[PDB]
């Protein structure tokens, strides 16, 4: 396997959690515990980095799958959880990131974002915009279309009126 | 004059037009001072750490951190990194069979890396056999720079542990023998290191244990960019700090190529020719090779700018950058390291680039043995090219693997052209290298660099 | 029985999960609040509103009518004189 | 003048021109105190430590540290270096099969090392077996300096631990054991050593926990030149502060090398005779043994030097010298330890090195048996000869494994000359050692010293 | 006068000249103190351990210290350690073969050891077999100074842990070298204990104590005693001063105040006991190491008294009396089932009262009974012959009969010689010495050896 990552903040102390879902039917929830950790994941990099040898991960498989995944089937890898970390300054001045976690505020962070990814056939990018309930009035999250949205989530250009990304 | 934005110890006055330290002070830079020794130290007044690195720019600037911090390392636009890599010794496989790897740990960057426990990975054939972590029989408790654990005239660590509390590797069936018998060699690389760094507390002592490298990894990667120096034997590989491109409050300083590789290595320059151990580092001397981005953003940044030299490229964030020494070379004026002797030259010119050059009236011939060449190495040839007559065609004829025959276009002033060939085989073929002038040629820098094989 | 955390801002504002066990309020708030469960026959959401005591004169705690209890647990909207939950009546 | 910029309670005053400890507060040095024992120490003022060793300028000289550590590390030049190694006693071979070895820590530096865990790799030829690391068994939580873990008349430690807690060692398969049928013995190195030092908290207590020396081993070893000395039965390992040769910022004080063996083994000086420990040990009456840098650095300096003295040469950081006692040694005057008289000798001279020389007048031939010789060992053969007419050749028979005949031409003035042979075999033949001079020559401090097998 | 360098609450003159602890604060030394029990305490002013145990020097002559420290540890010139030592009581071994050890920690130091963690060593000659630690079962949780764990009466706790895995020799052979008639020693190369320290609630803590750390500082300013009493030994520290420093302000005493100090000795004038054992010069046997020795050698000749216990103590020797375990002195002292022949009491020129006034020779029958064989004995005693004209030579019977001539000086002059008696079944120890006139002897001793 390749840890991957299409998010906006590395994660460092990457630990993820996956199944192996067999395309109908889960096998093993296995997790990376010791030697396949990722010591830092950068955003739009990989671990191992470009230019490496995939990570080993180290189960039984009836005949029946056999057959299904020779006829119109493929298997999938999909992930439950990833645990990580992420860097805080001091007044000391040294970044820590032992302790902190990206898990206290994924639940803060999904329940008041609304998700927006964009694909250009190659790379992969998922960006969060924050939002606005609407029956608070104390809550003053500014309200911006989705065309503001766009360009301040993935970083285009406004050249006239229409929307450019890396060309 | 009295501000500190960025709480740094270095007035904003001192740290954006140039400055140094004396006595534990900041004083404003003056020309006069180069004749003591001193430095001119330029850096960014809006960060505490310019280059990301954990020490500031004050500590950086001052000297006072660890001891082992190479002295290139002080200026603030150069990142203190250790660049840690495994190199493999001996491999032994014995018998269900048992797989024991030697390895020895290299360090090449400019920072002692406490505490190190790589993680290597067993690679046959595209399949990693084995994600290999340093167990306690293992881990390095120093590793200075230019240094390797265990150090010159010990023998290497044995590395036979799946798991911690004395594990042992295996592989998994007899199908990795089997085509191990076919005559397929197990390579080694590491996809990442532990360590710690050091900080002086505040009772006087120095503390590696609530302190870890990878926590600036990835941010000293994303401010700096990637130069190396090759000499053929020792490896270099430094991290200098750089500008984001479309953004208004980054201070990070503007320098050229080669202004960096002057201060990321701390070679010495005699007022044009830039030497670092008596070697010459300088742009028409030395081979350079870039990735992808690196040569589109050259090129396009070339011909907006007069002078036309790799080195006066103004800095940006991002490339990657090569250097590579040749193996051979011969100038007509202070070096002269090939075996044989070049024919048809001609001494008595004064239209070189630094001293003399070499008007040839036919062709030059030289032979190259084998002898002194590395078998099964790729290796390509360089020099310099001038014709003020513009009007003569010149053709090449180079022994290898394949003969290469290609024609030549000299231009105006000195241009520099690259062939390259590939030979296999220390008892191969003798290596022909031919070239022929229409008219009278000059030639200066002539040398074969040493590529991947 | 399940076990797990959850999450207050610090001082500095980092929400911290690692001392903040939930089970520490578990028979407490099972012994100061009525419980009202509600199913649509989809899912079914569980809430527990609280109730002051009987007898003791000491307890603050506001009085509520049912129909209060099912608007404030899982706020409902009251259209005209009935209540409305998500268009469900 | 009491300007303080390193801030250790001694002002930089007294710091640069000299300082004494009295009462437990500095005073200004006065030429005075020499007899009543009071010492003259000079540091840097820009660093809290100028030696870089955990304790302060301030502590090393008045001596508020550890009570086991030596006198002559409490200079503030000369660092508290412990040089731990483990001493490889017995071997224990049987059933694959099983290995037990018994093993005795040695400590050779200045200061004491808490809680050693030595790691330990078995080398048999090339192929490293295992790395061992130190369990809690083999921990040993004290170790004084020039003394033992255990202490001398304990029988050592066993070796028979594999890995953390403890599992039994191993050989994987019979081919390591086919070899050492063979006759192929096996050898142990020791890789690094992990220790404690020793501080005092707030509270006045010893505390040994957190602090470890792993962190101040490259810090030392880059900023000091290494010393070492044999005694032929001991050696004694120094490290000794030097300055940086470009800093203009440094202000580390510069010695030679002469008062740089003083200061580190606190040798006493009866004016130009130096003394260990009653062993003189004077450039004229000691032989030394330098690596490469050194050798090419001292011969440079010398020419610029008019007394052309090893003892006078200033230290730079980086050096590495060795003084081997001479183990036979006569010099005419005080000393004579070979077994056999020598042959045409004259003691009615007063052109000597010191006192008075030999007068020999045609050959000098000498007999040493075996009795008090190391076999299968290298000697080299030094003296000082003096011939001002400049006129007779002298050559030298030696009889080794290779029959050396050698000529020597003596200069004007008095000369050292160096001649290397081999002895093999306790049982063999008898060695010859014959010079012969044409006319008359003076001889002084003539001394055999043993080398490497 | 109330300056304080060292920040321990004893100003500087009191430390120079000689301090008392009264009410808990400190007061300048008076000669009147003497008859009230007071002690005269003095120190060094520059350092806040004099000695170099983890307690300072106010707060061992205060007595505010854990209370099991020995009364002869509260004097700040002796230091504070707990010579810890493993004895082995009995073996077992039985099926390779497994072997259990039978072990008891002894202390004889002047405090206290809490968590006594010894590691021991196995060997049968020369190799060692195992490094054993204490596990958790092996640890003693309190080892007062001169007790046992386990106490006197309990069986002695059984040792059959090496990591875990139990203790095992690494092959069969070491059972067929075993079965040869050899034997296996265990001896002891360190141990971990903890030191008590009054937290500020008023506590007493011993976690993040330990000894370790405070033994090389105090193991490098002492010099080294032992007191041997065949039955109970001791082993104490004394701090003593640098030679070649000038800020040294340790306090330079003499060997024999020393013992007066490290065993806390009472003095009826001019002899010294320890307890109801006279420990005088002439009365005791002292076996020094090669450099005392050298050392020693050099003061004898440039002092006028010419007495051992008059030397000074220097940092760095050792140290061991051994108290005879046969004596006489005919004045208060006869140990002998035996009496000897020719003896005369009737004299005024004896060391203390009287001295023996041999007119002829003196032969001895000691019976076996009460001697040790396979030991190394040593005979002692005083000659003393103004005359200096009578040659006395001794005839001994020993596993190697010794014959040995000596001559007397003008006063009295210590002799003594070394021999072995080897066999429980041999026979019997016979001791003769012929004098050629007229000789005063006194205090003949008779001292096992190692
Ligand atoms: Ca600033
Ligand atoms: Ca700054
Ligand atoms: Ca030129
Ligand atoms: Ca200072
Ligand atoms: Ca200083
Ligand atoms: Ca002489
Ligand atoms: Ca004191
Ligand atoms: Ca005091
Ligand atoms: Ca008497």
């Amino acid at each position: 396997v390749r840890y991957y990552n299409t998010g906006t903040a590395p994660m460092y102390k990457v630990t993820p959690t996956t199944n192996l879902v067999l395309d109908g039917e889960t096998l093993a929830t296995i997790k990376a515990q010791d030697n396949q950790i990722g010591n830092n994941l950068s955003p739009n990099e990989t671990y191992p980095k470009k230019g490496l040898s995939p990570l080993a991960l180290n189960i039984p498989i009836n005949y029946d799958q056999l057959k299904k995944l020779d006829s119109g089937k493929q298997i999938k890898l999909e992930t439950t959880q990833v645990s990580g970390n992420y860097g805080t300054k001091n007044s000391q001045g040294q970044i820590i990131t032992e302790g902190n976690s990206w898990s206290n505020y994924i639940s803060q962070i999904d329940s008041v974002s609304a998700s927006i990814i964009l694909d250009t056939g190659s790379q992969t990018f998922e960006r969060r915009v924050a939002a606005k309930e609407q029956g608070n009035p104390e809550d003053k999250t500014p309200e911006i279309t989705i065309g503001e949205a766009i360009k301040k989530a993935f970083s285009a250009t406004k050249n006239g009126e229409l929307l450019y990304f890396n060309g | 004059e009295d501000l500190d934005t960025d709480n740094d110890n270095i007035p904003d006055a001192y740290e954006k037009n140039g400055y140094t330290i004396k006595d534990s002070i900041a004083v404003k830079w003056n020309d006069s001072f180069a004749e003591q020794g001193y430095k001119k130290y330029v850096s960014s007044y809006l960060e505490s750490n310019t280059a990301g690195d954990p020490y500031t720019d004050y500590q950086k600037a001052s000297g006072s951190i660890d001891k082992a911090i190479k002295l290139e390392a002080r200026d603030p636009l150069v990142a203190a990194y250790p660049v840690v890599g495994v190199g493999m010794e001996n491999l032994i496989i014995s018998t269900s069979a048992y797989i024991n790897a030697n390895v020895r740990y290299y360090n090449t960057g400019t920072a002692p890396m406490y505490k190190v426990t790589p993680t290597t990975n067993l690679v046959l054939d595209g399949e990693t056999l084995a994600t290999i972590k340093a167990q306690d029989n293992q881990i390095g408790n120093n590793l200075s720079p230019n240094e390797t654990y265990p150090k010159k005239g010990l023998s290497p660590l044995a590395l036979n542990t799946m798991d911690q509390f004395n594990a042992r590797l295996i592989p998994i069936n007899y199908d990795q023998l089997k085509k191990l018998d076919s005559g397929k060699q197990i390579k080694l690389e590491t996809t990442q290191v532990s360590g710690n760094y050091g900080t002086k507390n505040s009772q006087g002592q120095i503390i590696t244990e609530g302190n870890s490298w990878s926590n600036y990894i990835s941010q000293i990667d994303s401010v700096s960019a990637s130069i190396i120096l090759d000499t053929g034997s020792q490896t270099f590989e430094r991290r200098v700090a750089a500008k984001e491109q479309g953004n208004p409050e980054d201070k990070t300083p503007e320098i050229t190529i080669g202004e960096a590789i002057k201060k990321a290595f701390s070679a010495t320059k005699n007022g044009e020719l830039l030497y670092f151990n008596g070697i010459p580092i300088d742009e028409s001397c030395v081979e350079l090779i870039f990735d992808d981005n690196t040569s589109e953003i050259i090129k396009e940044q070339l011909k907006y700018l007069d002078d036309k030299k790799i080195y006066n490229v103004k800095l940006e964030r991002g490339m990657n950058i090569l250097i590579k020494v040749p193996s051979y070379f011969t100038n007509f004026d202070e070096y002269n390291n090939f075996p044989a002797s070049w024919s048809n030259i001609d001494t008595k010119n004064q239209d070189g680039l630094q001293s003399v050059a070499n008007k040839l009236s036919g062709e030059t011939k030289i032979i190259i043995p084998m002898s002194k060449l590395k078998p099964y190495k790729r290796y390509v040839f360089s020099g310099y090219s001038k014709d003020p007559s513009t009007s003569n065609s010149i053709t090449v004829n180079i022994k290898s693997k394949e003969q290469k025959t290609d024609y030549l276009v000299p231009e105006k002033d000195y241009t520099k052209f690259s062939y390259e060939f590939e030979t296999t085989g220390k008892d191969s073929s003798d290596i022909e290298i031919t070239l022929t002038s229409s008219g009278v040629i000059f030639l200066d820098n002539l040398s074969i660099t040493e590529l991947n094989s | 029985q399940v076990s797990g955390n959850y999450g207050t801002k610090n001082s500095q504002g980092q929400i911290i999960t690692e001392g903040n066990s939930w089970s520490n309020y578990i028979s407490q708030i099972d012994s100061v609040s009525a419980s009202i469960i509600l199913d649509t026959g989809s899912q079914t959401f569980e809430r527990r509103v609280a109730a002051k005591e009987q007898g003791n004169p000491e307890d603050k705690t506001p009085e509520i009518t049912i129909g209060e209890a099912i608007k404030k647990a899982f706020s409902a909207t009251k259209n005209g004189e009935l209540l409305y939950f998500n268009g469900i009546p």
